C-alpha cells in the first residue's frame, strides 16, 4: 500500500513526455451564423 | 652568381604570365542560375503558454 502511488507518479511523468500540440494560442477563420427570419409587407 | 641563379624566379614569372594570358583568350559565357529556393528554415521548441 506504499508503492501504489509510485506507479501513478511514474506513469504521470512518462505520459508527460508524450508531447501534445496546443492550439491555446492558435485561432481560426469563422463566419456569423444566419438566424431564421420571416419578413412580409 | 650568374644567369643560372635566376632560373626559379624566371619560372615563377613565366607561370604568372602564362596564367594571365591564358585568361585573356579564354571564352566566357554566362550560366543560368537554377538554385533559388526558400528552404533554410530554423527549428526549435515552441514556447507554449500555461494557464
Amino acid at each position: 500500500l506504499d508503492n501504489v502511488i509510485k506507479q501513478i507518479e511514474a506513469l504521470s511523468v512518462i505520459v508527460n513526455r508524450s508531447e501534445k500540440a496546443d492550439d491555446a494560442q492558435i485561432l481560426g477563420p469563422n463566419t456569423y451564423k444566419q438566424l431564421l427570419e420571416h419578413l412580409f409587407s | 652568381m650568374a644567369s643560372t641563379t635566376r632560373l626559379v624566379n624566371d619560372r615563377k614569372q613565366l607561370e604568372q604570365q602564362v596564367k594571365d594570358d591564358a585568361r585573356i583568350l579564354a571564352d566566357a559565357r554566362g550560366l543560368n542560375i537554377t538554385t533559388v529556393a526558400n528552404d533554410s528554415a530554423t527549428g526549435g521548441q515552441a514556447i507554449r503558454n500555461v494557464g
